[PDB]
């Protein structure tokens, strides 16, 4: 159970991204609109685990920059396939986040 | 100019009410309810973290499924089918068939809620979830139906809840517990929190990444695509969870997401871990089980389950040791068995998969190798008499898979009985005997395929009889080895 | 013994039809598997109290019927094609909102139209709500899956009609802060004359547990007497008091609406197929129009005043 | 007729075998090892054993299970000396 | 230039459908909107080839009831990657067909 | 309710109107319009056959983006730049190149029509004909520029027409003469009738059944698509065409067909040609090049052409003759002077290959297979600098492509010269130097590479010279052999 | 000599571009090849009749920029969003005709205005398809391609406004089979006085070839004329003869052409970086507006006759 | 010197080959060759001759180019007795 106690105790928060268009703009933003943080990937090539530790932010206006198309916040819906943490959404930014810290 | 959801929400969730008319109870029966006596009041806390609104879903949704229809549109011609490994084709025929009418009856799951809590916030949210379940059963009735041309076994996609196969048995007995059969509150967190964050993830993601790595985007797209609408619908769990625990019910939730975890674990170690580390040609194995399970259901789901405020199941350890372990034998058994099901099980164990085994699951050549030395041998050696089963396995009251345990060297089986209003039940873990004993009424006129059996229900009691009676209509329906044996030739 | 069977162009049940399934037969037709054992709906101990509740409340429903199942939506309507065609009217009913306000509709209303407003139209939301949750009880007790699909339908319109009160009662609150538009509809639906006797429709129809009698009091009696007694009088009141974005957005409620009613009559109609439902369908019908009568004059009376 | 759940040694799971109120441990041993051995199980030297599941103490190998007093539908294993 | 007259002489008509939804609709819809006319068909993968002796009708109620969903005839053009014949459209049918015979 | 198109169609297009403040000519100017001489009142019987209107198209052409672009984004892992033969992604590279930016001109084509054309409903369908190409010219650089990142090969999707490099030129000459240098109706007969009912399904539908087989889906499914398009706005120009032929103008419409078709021939004869018999893996041949030429041009085009009331074109012989030999010669001066293109030619003489261009084209491996066997030699002997040139090629002062003719056994060439105003120029056909007396105004100080090369234009005179007079920005942009001479070793 | 160079990350053309290239950018930027060699706009003889065409009436415009590519939509569209914007607008008004006809719209205006829209409005097919006409002038005039993609964009707008008014013609006969509507327009654009001015305009305007002359006077003064002269005093005379449609189809109308002047004041921005260009831009504005004027003053008499 | 366009026997095209005022159809075959055989053209026995493009009459072996009254950028074949 070391194994498994390494893997629980982790406090890494961020979006899942199904393959397309919206992977390489949402890495991109959790990249910019994180700085300080570190952000690790893992390509599952089906799909793109993209983390921080804590909290992990996507602004709507970074997004709709790196994606380079106009983008309201409601449609990441159609590419966030799963996320790690509690989410909180709104029209300005999505935050992906832990009240504890493990 | 239109004004910005977070202005007008609250008034659509505004819509609890002080009962006059008829009593609150009469209006929230707890049966259906089951909001444990909490008033009201209590339920306007409820906030939903992952919002929509009607005219977001409808816009969201149709473009949705334009891309998942157009990507199913443009790869007709690919040759999947034909092509592909019949492992691979083995894969969605079990996928379908235990996935397409679940996903529907999740629609009265949702549905239960919609009409039944008394969360404001819940009760909208739960009609997206009806929506989003119609959407998913309807998907994936449409994709497998341009088979049935090709292939008897998809005609499953449609008929396998309406049969007594066992598979078909094992899936409605869980669902029909989590989904369909217990007041909504059950609902939100044996379903949208514990099984839809919990496990769904791994057959809709994980199984999406090989897919994938197969070269079958319309099959990965499309399952991508669904867990969306999970991601949203799901998270009306946490905060019922969270509302539970603040007026004086955490250890009623405690047990409810301790039940519900592992039921649904039981059942994905049958369906989905034989598919990522057997049916799954080996070069398209992004991980192995036990690793998308440390993914996913440690590293994600376990994570999230102690961010709330739970703790982790009191069965912890039992559940590690199962995933080194458990999927193993039931795949073996699958395979043994495999004319029972509607699939073609793929054996899985050419020298070259036995050494990835070996690697992903130190010690399994002495263990379930074992007795795959022994099967190889007899088809080695064309008797094939001894590669088809003549009796049926034991069967779990609970989870209606079979009663196994580790084979080979260090050979370690235990079978966990119980007596129970004069009848003699048995059940695969300690985990699944507690279970029963939570709620005896749900489970304890329930007969699984072998008290059937010897209750003569079964007839004639022969192996013929037993298919007649899981509903198969023609040979080929009936499961055979996916690669019609030829993988001997490798050994 | 068994025997080696070609594959089927389609299901397996649906490969009798004379025509070429269409994607409304593909995706929608027999889905209910609780149907098909009637000693346990469910696949638990046949006594478990899911399985007495459907039971009890499907199975010994007095609708009688041998082939639910064969019930077809006239529409044919399936999740894609809803999407479809909801995202068209709703669109068009999110650009008169953008349109009208650019225009400043709201301050063109005749004097107090803000206050007829916020009693009469604002605490719909309420009713619609009521609905929604209706809607949805019936689409988890009906005996087909066909039946099912029109009510969860039903469902999301319920919600939209919702979201439509919701909306517009707040942005009415822009240009009225002073009428209590979004503060008291609570307490307007639970204590206001014109709105117990539909309040107490609800609450009583809520309660009427048998799939039978909830499709026949919701779709039958309830939502017939709202589109005559609510929807159509609203709007001439609109007109008669300069708002004409109100008129406008109810033809558009109004199309849901028949909708439901199409598919209500064509559901009435295959029941009827057995000659003891008339008696059943009128029984309850005339056991539900009272209240429903007195629910629509007291809101009349209401929306006159 | 009797119905037993049988778990013979070194196998993966437990299976049904019908087994006659009169036969001895070493005819319901012989029963079980039918559909085990040559299947799942490689064949071995040693006397096929039966007890009651997970217990200690074996069944003489001559004791009929009506003089056993095991009941139907009880699990037993089969293991060797 | 015995191969290129025979080519040349012929007097074929009908649609080229791209690869999707609409290849086997049409194709049955050709065969039933045509009785007593040979259908034939030549697979491209990317598209099909489809055609009639001097004129080959595709009407919108059959085309409707072969692909089994709700179809206006101007959605024809989303998969109509070319054709042979002249052509007459309108909201009932599309007809391709030769003036002359070769 | 609605009202049905057909009921109000014919007001969308009675736009013709009598001048009074300035003269008929003024406004349509023969320079511009190329009316002939018809007046106003003859032109209102011209019946577009293809109809649509606006909100018809927007709705429509939405849906058709939709589906492109979803496909293309659920395939970017399938790896095609990685895993498919480097011949196939220079089909890509030199398609891209050669396409998009052309696309983009032929929107300046459908605007000519617009504004100029005296038929009002060729000025309507000429509209919708501005919008297809916009959309085609964007698809056309949107797809090509992901891989910029990893290919500076694929800058040319949008560098291409602004370079001199030879096929940039070849194109442009090509596309300014049809498509942007001539008036409203020589466009509605070159272009829409001629090029795009005539040659562009070749390359737009012949090379998407060899990209399905291929497997690259998101490249068949596009161009397929952009087709749908041309399929409508193409139907301009038989009506035209009717409507010359009913005033008296039959000889003008044959030559300007004849015309447009050989000069269409020429180029498609050096970008299509190598890519279906050569570039294209031998397995993914769907037919071959004179294949598909006897399906599109011969069966489908010409049979169209007849039916309208044209002739077949006076060249014809000469052009079946050109099917079978001219692209062999093409690609061979494309490969050999490969360094001058931006895409990597595939030399496709494996003696599997030549097995298959034996049998699509008996006695090739005694005419091509003679320079092929002796440029293989060389390169099994590592003499690599007499498999690049040291010299140009003589080019067409109307195609500006190589001159060209059999090689091998029964060598025969031919060159067509023409002395004009004291200057001497050179055509690879008959057919070429007859569209040259059609029109010599068009045509007589324009210069071709070779002869701004002797003129002193392109310094200094040598191999890297030329290079950077082509536009090369770095060594990576110049053509190579596709496999790095690695078909070699099948020989 | 040659280099070895890393791919870029987008075009070598925007790769100095200190932000992400936007689908915008790299669809639409520096696409006119035909402005690469001012002897030889095509690559044709340098003195073909369209070579000497384009040398006249681009290359030597008065109006000159150096960098003309530089020009940037500031709504930055491209053909699938104008698709997805416009597919909007036009369902909205599609769904407006649709439910107006089904309420009986045009039997309730005021008497006589059938009359009025006969004369005033049906024969507005002529003047939005001169600007249809025109706008595919300057789009193939301009000197660069992110100013011809505002011009296609217009020319198809034109084009959905010539539409409407097809579509309206006929449906207004339907109820009013005796007022010429679908019939008169012709003689009217041609004979009728109101519109003389108009087609004077566009007639002279038509035959304005330099491409900054056709831009100024197109977009900065006929197209503004109409919005305030025509359009806008439609709106007002429906308001008064309760023709509740067309102001709201006007209104749509409107956002079209506040499009097409938002691109236009943005050109100008940029030409206006050349100090020189505001006198060429002043004295094309001077030449063209007394003939707007004129055009506006008759149709503005003939609408209140 | 002096560009002409030449096409060698038996290979695929014409190229532009520059010579010089005074060469003789014997140097002005070889600065062809150069360019064609062991490149697409096997070498053979034989002697090298040029003549006008198509043309029936060959130019003597020893003739310059001056002589031969060819103009600039003229065609010529080079081909074998
Ligand atoms: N089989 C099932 C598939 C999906 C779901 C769900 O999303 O809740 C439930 C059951
Ligand atoms: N899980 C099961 C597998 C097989 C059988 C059977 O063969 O009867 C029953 C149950
Ligand atoms: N005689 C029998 C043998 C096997 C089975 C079964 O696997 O279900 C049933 C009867
Ligand atoms: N859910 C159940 C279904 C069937 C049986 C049975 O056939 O005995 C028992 C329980
Ligand atoms: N390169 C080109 C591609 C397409 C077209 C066209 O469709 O007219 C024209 C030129
Ligand atoms: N078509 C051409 C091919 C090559 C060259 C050259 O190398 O200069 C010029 C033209
Ligand atoms: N010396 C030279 C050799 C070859 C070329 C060319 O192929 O363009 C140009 C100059
Ligand atoms: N279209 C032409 C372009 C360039 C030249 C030249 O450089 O001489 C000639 C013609
Ligand atoms: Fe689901
Ligand atoms: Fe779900
Ligand atoms: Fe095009
Ligand atoms: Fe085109």
């Amino acid at each position: 159970s070391t194994l498994a106690d390494q893997a629980l105790h982790n406090n890494n928060v961020g979006p899942i991204i199904r393959a397309g268009d919206l992977v390489e703009p949402v890495i991109e933003t959790a990249e910019i609109d994180n700085p300080g943080k570190e952000i690790t990937v893992e390509d599952r090539r089906a799909y793109v685990r993209i983390a921080a530790e804590g909290e992990l932010i996507l602004t709507r206006k970074t997004l709709e920059e790196q994606l380079g198309r106009p983008f309201n916040m409601q449609e990441l819906e159609i590419n966030l396939a799963s996320f790690a943490g509690q989410i909180q959404a709104d029209e300005d930014q999505i935050r992906f986040y832990f009240d504890k810290t493990m | 100019a239109m004004h910005p959801r977070k202005d007008w929400y609250e008034l659509t969730r505004a819509t609890n009410w002080t009962p006059s008319y008829v009593t609150e109870e009469q209006l929230f029966p707890e049966r259906m309810s089951g909001h444990m006596g909490i008033p009201l009041e209590k339920w306007e806390s409820y906030d939903e973290p992952y919002k929509t609104s009607y005219p977001e879903y409808v816009s969201i949704q149709r473009e949705k499924d334009a891309g998942a229809y157009s990507v199913k549109a443009a790869l007709e011609r690919a040759k999947i089918y034909e092509n592909s490994d019949p492992g691979w084709i083995s894969t969605l025929k079990s996928h379908y068939g235990a996935i397409a009418v679940g996903e529907y009856a999740a629609v009265t799951g949702e549905g239960r809620m919609a009409r039944f809590s008394k969360a404001p916030g819940n009760r909208n949210m739960a009609t997206f979830g009806m929506m989003d379940e119609l959407r998913h059963g309807q998907l994936q009735l449409f994709f497998p139906h341009e088979y049935c041309k090709k292939d008897r076994q998809f005609d499953w996609a449609w008929r396998a809840y309406h049969s007594n196969e066992w598979a078909a048995i094992a899936a409605k007995h869980f669902f029909d517990d989590i989904i369909t059969g217990r007041d909504a509150i059950s609902v939100a967190i044996m379903l949208t929190f514990s099984f839809e964050t919990g496990f769904t993830n791994m057959q809709f993601l994980g199984l999406a990444a090989d897919a994938a790595e197969a070269g079958d985007y319309t099959f990965a797209n499309l399952i991508s695509s669904i867990q969306t609408d999970e991601s949203r619908h799901a998270q009306q769990g946490g905060p019922a969870l969270q509302l539970l625990i603040e007026n004086g019910k955490r250890e009623e939730a405690q047990k409810k997401v301790d039940m519900a975890i592992w039921r649904a674990w039981r059942l994905f170690a049958v369906l989905t871990g034989p598919v990522m580390d057997y049916y799954t040609p080996l070069e398209d194995r992004s991980q192995s089980f036990k690793e998308f399970m440390y993914e996913w259901i440690i590293g994600q789901f376990e994570r999230s389950l102690i961010d709330l405020g739970l703790d982790k199941p009191w069965y912890w350890d039992l559940f590690l040791k199962d995933i080194d372990e458990l999927h193993h034998s039931y795949h073996m058994g699958v395979w043994y068995w495999r004319t029972t099901a509607w699939w073609n099980p793929a054996a899985g164990v050419t020298p070259e998969e036995r050494d990835w085994l070996e690697e992903k699951y130190p010690g399994w050549n002495k263990r379930w190798g074992r007795c795959w030395d022994v099967i190889t041998e007899n088809v080695l050696n064309d008797r094939m008499d001894l590669v088809s089963p003549e009796t049926l396995p034991s069967v779990c009251n609970m989870s209606q898979i079979p009663l196994v345990g580790v084979p080979g060297d260090d050979w370690n089986i235990e079978v966990f009985s119980l007596e129970h209003n004069g009848r003699l039940y048995h059940f695969g873990s300690e985990v699944d005997r507690w279970v029963f004993q939570q709620d005896p009424v749900q489970y304890q006129n329930h007969m699984n395929i072998v008290d059937r059996f010897l209750a003569g229900q079964i007839q004639p009691m022969t192996l013929e009889g037993a298919l007649k009676y899981m509903g198969f209509q023609s040979i080929e329906e009936m499961g055979k080895d996916a690669h019609d044996f030829a993988w001997a030739d490798k050994c | 013994s068994f025997e080696s069977k070609k594959p089927m162009r389609t299901w397996s049940h649906l490969a009798e039809m004379r025509k070429k399934p269409s994607e409304y037969d593909i995706v929608s037709r027999k889905l209910h598997y609780s149907t098909n054992n009637p000693d346990s709906p469910w696949e638990l101990s046949p006594d478990s109290p899911m399985n007495l509740w459907y039971k009890q409340y499907r199975n010994a429903s007095p609708l009688k019927h041998d082939n639910w199942d064969a019930f077809t939506d006239p529409d044919q309507l399936v999740y894609r094609t809803y999407n479809l065609m909801q995202d068209g009217q709703e669109s068009y009913v999110q650009s008169l909102f953008d349109q009208f306000n650019e225009r400043e509709h709201d301050q063109m209303v005749r004097e107090g139209w803000e206050h007829t407003m916020a009693r009469c139209y604002s605490p719909l939301r309420y009713l619609f709500h009521c609905l929604q949750m209706s809607s949805a009880y019936v689409q988890q007790m009906a005996p087909a899956s066909t039946i099912s699909n029109c009510c969860i339908l039903q469902t999301a319109d319920s919600l939209r009609w919702l979201t439509h009160t919701a909306y517009r009662t707040h942005e009415l609150s822009l240009t009225y802060p002073d009428a209590g538009l979004g503060e008291h509809e609570r307490e307007l639906w639970e204590k206001e004359p014109g709105w117990q006797g539909l309040r107490e429709l609800m609450e009583k129809q809520l309660t009427a547990f048998d799939w039978g009698e909830a499709f026949v009091s919701l779709n039958l009696v309830v939502k017939p007497m709202i589109v005559e007694s609510i929807f159509k009088p609203l709007q001439q009141q609109a007109w008669e008091n300069n708002d004409t974005l109100l008129p406008l957005l109810i033809d558009s409620q109004l199309k849901d609406a028949e909708r439901h009613s199409r598919w209500s009559k064509a559901l009435v109609k295959h029941a009827l197929e057995n000659p003891d439902n008339h008696a059943v369908i009128e029984g309850w019908i005339e056991k539900w129009r009272p209240l429903a009568d007195r629910a629509a004059e007291a809101y009349l009376s209401m929306l006159s005043s | 007729a009797f119905p037993v759940h049988a778990a013979f040694e070194k196998d993966f799971l437990v299976q049904l075998v019908v087994v006659d109120l009169n036969d001895s441990m070493d005819q319901v041993a012989e029963k079980v090892a039918y559909h085990c051995v040559n299947r799942r199980v490689a064949p071995r030297e040693g006397v096929m054993r039966v007890r009651k599941h997970r217990s200690t103490e074996l069944f003489p190998r001559d004791m009929t299970i009506a003089e056993s007093g095991l009941n139907p539908t009880e699990v037993i294993d089969v293991v060797f000396e």
